[PDB]
């Protein structure tokens, strides 16, 4: 079957990875295609796009056409008696489009309402190509902001916003009753969307106080997890105990503090790799090139993000092998 | 402390298998004691159901 993901323009390297790596959890994927913010995968299996962070919209593709092939293609589509509208996403003359193929629609009995529809026909226009299908999901964006680190009872600044926690849970390919770990957790950014995921959670931190309030965030969201006090470094964990770890390390706020966090790199890296399952990921920020304390990983992923302009993020994705 | 926890759960040091010596417990979770490794024999404490597993440097 093939599914059109449109996807966030924050970061196109973490939407589209996101998108595969669930995919490759939850079934099977035939083929896939990148084209700027469009995502095609030929895919088999289960639904996962309720957890996407990266994706705004999933269309259950029927055809991909010419904008000449258009009318033809809207006299063969299939007709609902559910109320129906059509979207059109790309090019110019958008609105009159979508009142054209709506009253192609119609030709064939369709019963189109703009206000309360129950379908949605969708038509991507990119490049003289046209990708019509059926709205399969549209993410709610309301719901991170809703969410925002400064609306926790338990307030730190620079916390990661639950968009990026979310997709970095979702790079692990955690799925519901498995565990992901953060081991350097602070407010629970990454631990209240794995919660929220139905994924169990368990958050270290090395400051008492730290791991009271993050506690107090998890009830706040009405979230069943663990928050224990303890060093990154030395985890006080089972080997092969947890299927991801999604993190945000410390990071260096000057550049005369260079290799002080070496030792917190190579104890993390070694620690990770023995508390992580067979072919287990962890999705970790930093915001220093990491490479050499991960060279028994495999690096599937790297993509850098600057936020201030003194401040550079680099984000990997790391498989156990 | 949920005590599902301790499935997982291994002592910081020597990573071996932990014992929980309770003081104060609930239907869900244990909120006094102390937790013991089998093999370093290192004590972590258990207070307002949070274990104290930081490395004792
Ligand atoms: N070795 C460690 N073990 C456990 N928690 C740690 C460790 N180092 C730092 N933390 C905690 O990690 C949290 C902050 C980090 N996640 C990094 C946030 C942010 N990137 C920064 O540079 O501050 C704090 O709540 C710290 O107490
Ligand atoms: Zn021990």
């Amino acid at each position: 079957m093939k599914f059109l993901f449109y996807l966030s323009a924050d970061n196109l390297e973490i939407a589209r990875k996101e998108v595969l790596v669930l995919a490759e959890r939850y079934g099977w994927v035939e083929d896939y295609q990148f084209e700027e913010r469009l995502l095609l995968l030929d895919y088999a299996g289960e639904k996962f796009f309720e957890r996407l962070a990266y994706t705004n919209e999933v269309t259950k593709i029927y055809d991909i056409c010419s904008v000449s092939e258009l009318e033809q293609v809207f006299s063969e589509i299939p007709v609902y008696d559910r109320l129906c509208c059509v979207r059109v996403k790309g090019g110019k003359g958008k609105t009159a489009l979508e009142r054209k193929l709506g009253a192609l629609l119609w030709k064939r009995g369709a019963k189109v309402s703009v206000s309360n529809p129950e379908i949605v026909y969708k038509v991507y226009i990119q490049d003289d190509k046209c990708y019509v299908g059926l709205l399969e999901f549209e993410r709610d964006t309301r719901q991170f902001f809703l969410r925002r680190p400064d609306r926790r009872p338990f307030l730190m600044p620079s916390a990661i916003k639950p968009k990026l926690a979310r997709a970095l849970v979702n790079l692990t390919g955690v799925l519901e009753g498995e565990t992901l770990l953060d081991p350097m957790c602070g407010t629970g950014s990454f631990l209240i969307e794995a919660g929220l995921m139905g994924i169990n959670p368990i958050g270290i931190d090395f400051i008492e106080k730290i791991v009271r309030g993050c506690r107090v965030n998890l009830e706040y969201y009405g979230i069943e997890g663990s928050v224990l006090l303890g060093d990154a470094k030395n985890l006080p964990l089972r080997d092969e105990s947890v299927r991801g770890i999604a993190t945000d390390y410390p990071y260096l706020r000057s550049t005369k503090a260079a290799g002080t966090l070496d030792e917190l790199y190579s104890k993390t890296s070694e620690e990770f790799e023995r508390v992580l399952k067979k072919g287990g990921r962890a999705a970790i920020v930093t915001n220093i090139d990491v490479e050499s304390f991960f060279s028994n990983f495999e690096i599937e992923m790297k993509t850098e993000e600057r936020v201030h302009g003194s401040l550079t993020r680099r984000i990997y994705l790391l498989r156990r092998h | 402390m949920k005590r599902k926890l301790l499935e997982i759960l291994a002592c910081p040091l020597c990573k071996s298998e932990l014992e929980v010596e309770v003081v104060e417990e609930n239907e869900e979770e244990i909120i006094s004691g102390k937790l013991v490794c089998s093999s370093c024999r290192a004590e972590f404490p258990i207070e307002d159901g949070i274990p104290d597993l930081r490395p004792p440097e």
